[PDB]
């Protein structure tokens, strides 16, 4: 986290102050036509990344999703519906993992489950080990 | 006790998974809102005397047959333990304000409070008409723009009828 | 109504919308084979995540450098930002499978993601591999012939739509190339 | 389950008092950890997948007898490496549970509350378990004060161990 | 059965109680309603021939097993003889729409229907897809209107919920 | 309260302040169209991510040698620092269209902004280029007319605050000139 | 209590049922009534400390004899007891205005009525001697709506049955 | 059995008030809200033998312990009891909102359900296990969100009735508990 690389000589010190850089008045706007709709500005630092020539900050990660309710010949209350959030991706790849270690996982709606996996065959605490001594 | 956070914890500590990511992102429009949470939570307890006393002296006005006597509230005694329990419901839900549920409220102070009403013989419909005194002089007290600056907090007034008539159902 | 619909993605922020079933007569009714297209989305989006999960581990599977340290699937954030970028291409395929053209994909999408990602560092001929698996994991949930899964539909044919996104999948690939 | 908003309610409560200035400050700490403690959890369940066996691989390395010993209390065959994907995945579970709360709530009754008994009658002892999350704790992508935010109940999860 | 006009007079009835104010109000919302409750009956009449000709042979069109050797479906003494049965579930809910309860279905064919099916080598699953052929089949303005339709839904799905 | 617009910039300090709804029509009444001011202000900042990037990439995609190995839009730290350069004459003539006048934007952007460029090797004849793409997109947006995104507004005129950031914007690139 | 939406659970709890498409048009039945109901019932708290009065005097313009010695209103703290008494007759009234039934009048005013006012040596009939007087000095688009009073006038009908 | 109308009577009746204008004013919007109340819970009775096969058949999968030999539904009348009991206590919070008086559901059954049950010896846990699973059951079915049934409503926002069979539903597993 120091990425000193503006080679930056100074020369732009009597031009442009070292706190006063970078930073841009940015205006807010609570705009929902409503008694309590407020306008205000604020001053930060500015920053930005190299991919912003195509993929903007507002329109950075955001990809048009769509959910369809359908059952069988129920098109009187079937739907269709339209967002684009702030998309992430599914949960991370695992390990590289040998001859299996258990395969790990995760899905559903409600929660992330999460299971345990011996490559096809999960496991996952039956206690296979059950050997009383009589 | 349970807040908010504690919520969706033991909701899907039987579920099994971990936290999706749908449901944080509302749990971070409350911090939002959690400076909105602690001034409100301010106004109410340093009138807590002042909406007990004036909702007390309201009940007693319309209604002579309780400190007559022979009546329930008549004694020195039965009179401070009326006032004790007209503040006890004015902390309970100053508690369930700044945690974001209902779960300390009906579970330390409203479970089993009308049947202790019925066994004592106190009109468990007269405490719900006391505590909505105490409703009214206090969303009329958190609407004020002394203080704080101004700014729509009309969500989170909604939540503190909501716990006002929580009490209102639970003595009847 | 397709400008409700693009009035929904030119506002470059998130803002949810749905249909009633008026609207959606006006939907099936402006599209052709609408019986057909709807269908053909809710077969992907249905197991859209499974496509991304096991593409880019397939993608792993045949090039194991991109775990090495030094590769473009270390550093786990890295490695889900490969995974935030397969599951972009999907919701952009699936509106460009429903709308019925490209001229969606190409100005949000696929303009200059070639000198996006020379720029990164990221292996473009790798994630060609990756696509080619999208491209193949789209027909057989379009054809309802995947091994492992068998969704109910209405009887009939889909191979319009079954080549449409092979159309659509070549020119993420014809991008990136 | 102990929440920081939860202990300025029983520490008012108690005495029989209300919320009065001093408990107000200590649920405004809650509202300054809370972002930065909340991208910690939500983002460690989006590199979940890696960290399970991983850190499993982190143990077998270390140790190569427990893939050799012959014994129901070790990882040798295909059933003790199923147990293997749940019983330090409850570790990885507890330590986001924890950040959601911005305090030490939830390990503290579920996981650490009668622990030496389970430990001790069935001979798992925890020089695994303090390098299963030892891998975590140095391997999980963070930086900045979120690093030290999730670093933060880590290492109260190896102290009650060790 | 069962109609709005007279589960009043029958709790007045078993208390031998005169006619109140609320008895005397119980009765005007069906005046809100029956302008366009009892237009839905005289669609569902004309159209009768039809609806259990799309809907009756379309539990026939899922199921093909309807009629093997041994079956209820499976011959022209049985084929037609299940449109003898079929269409007096038209004409059933055709007599509930017009009294604006839940009356003729339990009157006359909802009554004890568990053990009369379970002897006849019925499934009942086969009469599930039958009127769930009929209901999904509902869109809006054509068939219906729109506070005509919130309760011929209503007579469609009582039927499904009462015998499943 | 202009005054403390002011005072968020003129104490150098990151803050942040609002005005309340009683605290508006203050402000409304003292500034003259304030309904169209505030409309013409949100119109910019609500597309202001994407304002910046046409502007950027009209400026490589005409003048091709930038991108160029030895280009001042090579070596990704001075790409973003490019794109960071637009943001902040994005800001400060969005600030300038609240304020009214343009004195907060000569001193803390334009003062000293010519020869620190030649400082630095910038082509100003390509950051006259680049800042013309945006006078180009806040007439579209204060006016509607743009060619993509249309928003809802209360229906009327915006032809001189349409003038005035195009007068605004003029400063920007005599500052360079 | 005795309402409109008591005779609908009860029944049902009774019927083992959910509720069903008839039972819900006692509610529609309820609210086309309740608009012009209520504007009755506020009306008779802007002059009931006057009603009870004129209307409490007419049974003192009607039996005199009651201000005999040895009667029910022989003196100033026994007549202050009759207009006590008819003050939570009419107390009931707008209660019974409200819920839309005659509940409030079946278990506080007229269950265990007519037992006390033999003992007491109170007359049955000179109540209903006093709210006769409530019921002619009804003009109908003056006081109440051109609806709403015969939906007031239809509770006077219930207690003079009451009494006699 | 109490009302909402005849909670405002008793409220003042030992206050011995008559009936004013001031609490009037909840009941009168509480008249033309009475539709969209009437919209509610017509499709939770109409979808209730869904709600009652996802009540059981759901809980019964996260601890298949009651059907093993010696569980507390093995047998094929506790088997056939676990169906009929989850059938009546949504048949009675479907009389509760319409007073909307929580005592009905309090003295018919939520006064000593608790007391039975384990002397009949049913664990809770399990039953408000299966008491939440028909609480999200609930409140699918009147927004008109539910997945796979979708049903005619009218355009609004039932959100305070939807949380009202959510303030039921808790005093249910409460109940219990
Ligand atoms: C207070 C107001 C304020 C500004 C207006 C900007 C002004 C500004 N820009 C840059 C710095 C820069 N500005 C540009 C921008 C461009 N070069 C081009 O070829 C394009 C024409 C144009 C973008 C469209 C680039 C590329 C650099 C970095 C140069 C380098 O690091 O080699 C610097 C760096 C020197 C230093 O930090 O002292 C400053 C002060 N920053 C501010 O703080
Ligand atoms: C609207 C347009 C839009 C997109 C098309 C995506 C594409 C996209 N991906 C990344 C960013 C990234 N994308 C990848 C993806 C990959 N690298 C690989 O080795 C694999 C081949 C592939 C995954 C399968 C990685 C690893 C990063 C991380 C680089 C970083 O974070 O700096 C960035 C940020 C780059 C920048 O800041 O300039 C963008 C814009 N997101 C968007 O907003
Ligand atoms: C220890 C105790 C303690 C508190 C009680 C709060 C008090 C508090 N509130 C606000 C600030 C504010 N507070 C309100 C609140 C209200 N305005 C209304 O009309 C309602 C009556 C009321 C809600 C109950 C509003 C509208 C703002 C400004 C908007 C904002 O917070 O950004 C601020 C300034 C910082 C900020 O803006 O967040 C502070 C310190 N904070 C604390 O540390
Ligand atoms: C509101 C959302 C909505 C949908 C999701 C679709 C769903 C849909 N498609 C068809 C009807 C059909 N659906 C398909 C589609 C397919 N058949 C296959 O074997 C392929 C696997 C699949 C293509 C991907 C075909 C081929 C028909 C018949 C021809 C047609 O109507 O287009 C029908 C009528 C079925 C019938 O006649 O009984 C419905 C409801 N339509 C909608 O209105
Ligand atoms: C370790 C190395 C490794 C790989 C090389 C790939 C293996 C793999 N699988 C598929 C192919 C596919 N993969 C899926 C995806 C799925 N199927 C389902 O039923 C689920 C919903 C979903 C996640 C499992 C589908 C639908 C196909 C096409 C049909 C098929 O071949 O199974 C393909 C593309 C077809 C091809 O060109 O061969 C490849 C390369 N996966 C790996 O792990
Ligand atoms: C008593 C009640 C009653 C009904 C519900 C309909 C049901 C119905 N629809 C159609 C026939 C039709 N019905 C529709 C309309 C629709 N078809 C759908 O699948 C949509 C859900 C819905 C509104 C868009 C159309 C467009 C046709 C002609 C094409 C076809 O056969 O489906 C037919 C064939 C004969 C005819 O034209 O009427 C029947 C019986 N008719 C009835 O008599
Ligand atoms: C490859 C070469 C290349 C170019 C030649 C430019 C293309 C370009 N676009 C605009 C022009 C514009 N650009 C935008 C910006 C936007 N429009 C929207 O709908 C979004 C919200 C937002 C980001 C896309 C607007 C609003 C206009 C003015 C409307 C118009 O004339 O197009 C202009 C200025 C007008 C002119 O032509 O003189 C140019 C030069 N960009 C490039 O990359
Ligand atoms: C809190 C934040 C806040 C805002 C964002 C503005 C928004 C705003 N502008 C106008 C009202 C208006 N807004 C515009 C502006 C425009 N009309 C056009 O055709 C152009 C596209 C655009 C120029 C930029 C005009 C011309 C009027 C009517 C005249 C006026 O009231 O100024 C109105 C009143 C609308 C009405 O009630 O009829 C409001 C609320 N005001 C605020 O208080
Ligand atoms: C809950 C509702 C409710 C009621 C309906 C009344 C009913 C009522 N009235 C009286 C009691 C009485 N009521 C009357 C009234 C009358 N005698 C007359 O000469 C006239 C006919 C008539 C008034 C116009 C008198 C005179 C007594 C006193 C009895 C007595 O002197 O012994 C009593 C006995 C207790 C007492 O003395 O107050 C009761 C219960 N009170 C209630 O609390
Ligand atoms: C809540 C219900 C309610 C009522 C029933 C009346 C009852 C009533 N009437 C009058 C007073 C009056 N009331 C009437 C009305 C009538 N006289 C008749 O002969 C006709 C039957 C009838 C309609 C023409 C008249 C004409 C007077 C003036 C004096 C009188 O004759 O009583 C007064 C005195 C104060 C006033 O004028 O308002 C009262 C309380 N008012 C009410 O507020
Ligand atoms: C354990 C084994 C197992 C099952 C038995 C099913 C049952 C099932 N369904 C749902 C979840 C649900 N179940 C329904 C019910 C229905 N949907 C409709 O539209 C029909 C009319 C109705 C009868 C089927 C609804 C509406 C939801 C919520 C999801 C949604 O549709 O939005 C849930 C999640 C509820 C929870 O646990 O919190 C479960 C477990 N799924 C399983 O995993
Ligand atoms: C108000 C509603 C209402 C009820 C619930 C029942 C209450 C009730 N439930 C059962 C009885 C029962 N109830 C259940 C149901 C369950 N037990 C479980 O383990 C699961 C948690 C749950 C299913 C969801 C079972 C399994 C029996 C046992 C039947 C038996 O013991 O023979 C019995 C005994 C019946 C008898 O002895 O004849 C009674 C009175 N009655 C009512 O009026
Ligand atoms: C015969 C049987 C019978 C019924 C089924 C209801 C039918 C019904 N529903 C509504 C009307 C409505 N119902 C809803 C309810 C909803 N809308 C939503 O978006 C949610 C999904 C859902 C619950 C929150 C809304 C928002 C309205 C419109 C507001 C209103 O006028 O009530 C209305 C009033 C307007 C109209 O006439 O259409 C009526 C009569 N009443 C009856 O007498
Ligand atoms: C932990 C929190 C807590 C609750 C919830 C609580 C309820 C409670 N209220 C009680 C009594 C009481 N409560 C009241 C109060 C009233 N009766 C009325 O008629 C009025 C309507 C109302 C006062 C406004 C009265 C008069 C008593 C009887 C006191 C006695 O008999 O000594 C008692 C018996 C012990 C006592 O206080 O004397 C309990 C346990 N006590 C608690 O400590």
């Amino acid at each position: 986290t120091v990425d000193k690389e503006a080679p930056r000589p100074e020369l732009y010190n009597k031009y442009f102050s070292a706190d006063r850089l970078h930073k841009a008045p940015e205006i807010l706007f609570e705009y929902n036509k409503t008694k309590y709709d407020r306008v205000g500005v604020r001053y930060t630092e500015v920053t930005s990344k190299a991919s912003e020539r195509f993929f903007p900050k507002s329109r950075m990660n955001r990809a048009p999703v769509i959910e369809i309710s359908y059952r069988e010949g129920a098109v009187s209350t079937a739907s269709v519906s339209l967002s684009m959030p702030e998309i992430s991706g599914p949960p991370a790849l695992p390990f590289p993992v040998p001859k299996g270690d258990v395969t790990t996982t995760m899905v559903t709606d409600p929660t992330t489950g999460r299971l345990k996996l011996e490559f096809k065959v999960d496991g996952a605490a039956v206690s296979a080990y059950s050997d009383p001594r009589a | 006790m349970l807040d908010a956070f504690a919520k969706v914890v033991a909701q899907a500590d039987a579920r099994g998974e971990f936290l999706s990511n749908t449901q944080i992102d509302a749990l971070s429009k409350m911090v939002k809102e959690g400076n909105q949470r602690l001034d409100i939570v301010n106004k109410v307890t340093s009138n807590a005397s002042a909406i007990v006393t004036n909702s007390a002296r309201a009940l007693f006005a319309e209604q002579p047959q309780l400190i007559q006597p022979g009546g329930n509230a008549y004694t020195s005694r039965r009179m401070a333990a009326c006032l004790r329990d007209m503040e006890i419901v004015l902390r309970y839900v100053s508690y369930a304000m700044i945690a974001g549920d209902s779960s300390v409220l009906d579970d330390r102070c409203l479970n089993g409070l009308r049947e202790t009403y019925q066994a004592l013989g106190t009109p468990g419909s007269s405490v719900a008409v006391a505590i909505q005194k105490m409703k009214d002089a206090s969303v009329a007290l958190a609407n004020d723009t002394t203080g704080t600056p101004i700014g729509d907090c009309s969500s989170l007034v909604a939540e503190l009828a909501g716990y006002f008539d929580r009490a209102a159902v639970s003595v009847v | 109504m397709l400008d409700a619909f693009s009035r929904v993605v030119v506002n470059s922020d998130a803002k949810a919308a749905y249909v009633g079933g008026s609207d959606l007569q006006a939907l099936k009714s402006f599209i052709a084979d609408g019986n057909k297209r709807l269908d053909a989305v809710n077969s992907i989006v249905s197991n859209a995540s499974c496509m991304v999960s096991d593409a880019v581990s397939g993608m792993i599977c045949e090039n194991p450098g991109l775990i090495s340290p030094g590769g473009n699937c270390y550093t786990n954030r890295r490695m889900a930002a490969c995974l935030r970028d397969g599951e972009i291409i999907l919701r952009y395929v699936s509106y460009a499978l429903l709308a019925g053209d490209a001229s969606v994909l190409e100005d949000r999408c696929l303009n200059g993601l070639k000198e996006t990602y020379i720029a990164l560092g990221v292996p473009t001929n790798s994630s060609i591999r990756a696509v080619s698996i999208m491209k193949a994991q789209a027909v057989a949930f379009i054809t309802n012939t995947a091994t492992e899964r068998k969704m109910s539909f209405a009887a009939g044919d889909c191979t319009s739509l079954a080549s449409e996104v092979a159309s659509y999948f070549d020119r993420v690939g014809a991008a990136i190339s | 389950m102990k929440t920081p908003i939860t202990e300025a309610i029983a520490t008012a409560d108690n005495q029989g008092r209300f919320l009065s200035n001093t408990e107000l400050q200590a649920v405004n700490g809650r509202y300054q950890r809370a972002t930065a403690s909340l991208t910690a959890a939500k983002a460690l369940t989006g590199s979940a997948q890696r960290l399970i066996t991983g850190a499993a691989q982190a143990v077998y390395n270390k140790f190569p007898y427990t893939t050799q010993m012959p014994g129901p209390a070790y990882a040798s065959s295909a059933i003790g490496k199923a147990k293997c994907a749940r019983d330090i995945g409850y570790y990885l579970r507890m330590v986001t549970y924890c950040l959601v709360v911005g305090g030490t709530g939830p390990m503290d009754e579920y996981l650490v509350a009668g622990l030496e008994e389970i430990n001790r009658s069935f001979d798992l002892s925890p020089s695994w378990y303090i390098e299963a999350l030892q891998y975590i704790k140095n391997s999980h992508g963070l930086s900045g004060q979120v690093a030290n935010e999730a670093n933060a109940y880590i290492d109260y999860a190896i102290n009650t161990l060790s | 059965m069962k109609s709005v006009i007279t589960t009043v007079v029958s709790a007045a009835d078993a208390a031998g109680r005169f006619p109140s104010n609320s008895d005397l109000e119980s009765i005007q919302g069906n005046i809100q309603r029956s302008a366009a409750r009892l237009e839905a009956a005289e669609k569902l009449a004309g159209n009768h021939e039809a609806v259990v000709k799309e809907a009756g042979d379309a539990c026939f069109a899922k199921y093909a097993y309807l009629k093997n050797p041994g079956e209820a479906g499976e011959n022209q003494e049985k084929i037609n003889k299940c449109y003898r049965d079929v269409d007096h579930y038209m004409r059933l809910v055709n007599y509930c729409l017009v009294v604006g309860g839940t009356g003729p279905l339990d009157e006359w064919g909802i009554a004890g229907a568990r053990e009369v099916y379970r002897t006849l080598n019925l499934p009942t699953s086969a009469y599930v897809a039958s009127i769930a052929y009929t209901r999904d089949r509902l869109c809006v303005p054509r068939d219906m209107s729109a506070q005509a339709g919130v309760e011929f839904s209503a007579y469609l799905d009582y039927l499904i919920n009462a015998l499943s």
